[PDB]
């Protein structure tokens, strides 16, 4: 989950 | 008559899709080269992570999507990242080569090209018989970007916690596609009805996708040539 | 004189170096291209992995690892396997141009090239004075591949369970080294005393690059450029 | 450990 995340900003 | 709202919604979309699909394909080169085992498997890999990056940059920018929780845009993008590539892919396919032809004649994919990164025709032959079928309705901009917004705000996908609001919002997107073919598209006919067709379709392509990714993804010789984006992605966590 | 037993640890140490170092650096042009936001970490994190693959076909090479548990070969690798790349990357150093020179003028790494990839000169600046007193020692091949495999076998790293096993491997091989450099280097000197001083320092220089891998790896627009083999292996698991 | 014990053979 942790790249998208901080994709999601 | 389009509302003013449904006109935003139109003008935001086409928007979003041109800020995320670059006709020029020039970070191609940017990626591992192709080799013609499994020898297009890195070039490939590269190449859906790099579009995975630009779904996520697009469902940002879907009037409400931003506003649901943190698990349920994962769970939708989870669900549909792989049916959002095969219908933006649709923009570089053409009917003749019968192949994806991005640019030079290295980035032009026949389906052999296809079969050297880990798939058989029993996912590629439906494939291609969907982007034949979608080539011929020629949609306009406005018709393709909604149909990619739809399939992504579905409610029937593994994970979703609040269905009610998520279909509230796919809900407002099919009366949005309805009316702009109904006022802006000529004769009107059943285009909506072959649209709503095509979603049936990427469902039963998921599908068999997802069967040959985790066959893929289970030999660790091939695992090691994917990307940390696509494994997040495609894997079961 | 050398017993036929200590040649033959010789030999078949040599010949794994050639099967598993490639002087041409042609594969270079599969990983992904280097660009002068950290623009070189894609294609250094490609080169590592490449590495990675090559230092585990000559362990699996060294007498004596290939009969050691899967447990304590895997702790082996993940504790030496930058130190390893530190080493046969000395076979690419120039003493002039201060790089690595890997054929053509893209392959050649600058210090600047490898600061554009996360890490500082507080790694940098021992690393290439660690580069240039190994090159000025001007090892013959046998010694340099005693040297890396001696390295590899070191009891002292965690997660070894058998030391008394791999300290025994790791003390025939040493005595290799010291008869090698008696019958076979001339004046004798205290080369053996110079190479192990050049492992006390590897150990200083694998803290540096995992505390700042660590950095890097916990922020995910930079852990998304690695592959799955060195998130692997520079893990903790 | 995926990668590495198979690399391993
Ligand atoms: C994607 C696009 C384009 C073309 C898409 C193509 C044709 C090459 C394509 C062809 C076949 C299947 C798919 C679906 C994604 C996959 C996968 C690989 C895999 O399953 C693997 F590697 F295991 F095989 C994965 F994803 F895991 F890597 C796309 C070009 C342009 O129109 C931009 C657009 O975005
Ligand atoms: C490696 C070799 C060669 C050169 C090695 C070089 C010079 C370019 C080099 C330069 C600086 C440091 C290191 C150590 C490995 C690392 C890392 C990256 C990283 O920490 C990252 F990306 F985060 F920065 C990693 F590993 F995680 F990717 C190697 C060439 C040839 O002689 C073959 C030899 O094998």
């Amino acid at each position: 989950h942790k790249i998208l995340h901080r994709l999601l900003q | 008559m389009l509302s003013d709202e449904q006109m935003q919604i139109i003008n935001s979309l086409v928007e979003a899709h041109h800020k995320t699909y670059d006709d020029s394909y020039s970070d191609f080169v940017r990626f591992r080269p192709p080799v013609r085992r499994l020898s297009m498997l890195p070039h490939l890999a590269d190449l859906v992570s790099y579009s995975i990056q630009k779904v996520i940059g697009f469902a940002k920018m879907i009037p409400g999507f931003r506003d649901l929780t943190a698990e349920d845009q994962i769970a939708l993008l989870k669900s549909s990242a792989i049916e959002i590539i095969m219908l933006r892919s649709n923009q570089s396919f053409s009917l003749e080569d019968m192949s994806w032809s991005c640019g030079g004649p290295d980035f032009k994919y026949c389906i052999n090209d296809v079969t050297k990164a880990g798939h058989t025709l029993e996912l590629l032959e439906p494939l291609v018989k969907f982007q034949v079928g979608l080539k011929k309705l020629k949609l306009h901009e406005e018709e393709h970007v909604l149909l990619m917004a739809i399939c992504l705000l579905s409610p029937d996908r593994p994970g979703v916690q609040d269905h009610v609001r998520i279909e509230a919002l796919q809900d407002r997107l099919c009366d949005v596609l309805q009316a702009y073919i109904r006022i802006q598209h000529p004769g009107g006919r059943l285009l909506y009805a072959k649209m709503i067709q095509k979603l049936a379709d990427l469902r039963s392509l998921n599908e068999e996708h997802s069967k040959q990714y985790r066959s893929l993804s289970f030999q660790p010789e091939h695992s090691m040539q994917l990307t940390p984006l696509v494994l997040e992605v495609f894997g079961s966590e």
